[PDB]
């Protein structure tokens, strides 16, 4: 199939984009397919059908590491979260 | 499709 446009936002509790968070995107086997630090913008991804997980390795000071987020992209481009 | 992850504030 084709790649589905995923938009990822790391934010504070006030809903503002938060920079300084070291992030990983992993595939269904746990392999890190993307690595980055948040910079205050929405981060774009394009994923083929499969199961993935956003994982935070380090939070900026004054903040707690969020629970990892597992989601699936199906053949019709629909995205289902936990 | 959007995915939103929130960094919670550390305890006060």
């Amino acid at each position: 199939d084709s790649a589905t446009h995923i938009k990822f936002s790391k934010r504070d509790e006030d809903g503002k984009e938060l920079a300084g968070a070291t992030m990983e995107l992993r595939d269904s086997s746990g392999k890190t397919i993307s690595t980055w630090i948040s910079d205050g913008q929405v981060k774009d991804f394009y994923l083929y059908p499969g199961k993935y997980t956003f994982v935070e390795t380090a939070a900026p000071d004054g903040y707690e590491v969020a629970t990892a987020i597992t989601f699936t992209v199906n053949e019709q481009g629909q995205v289902t979260v936990n | 499709a959007h995915i939103v992850m929130v960094d919670a504030y550390k305890p006060t």
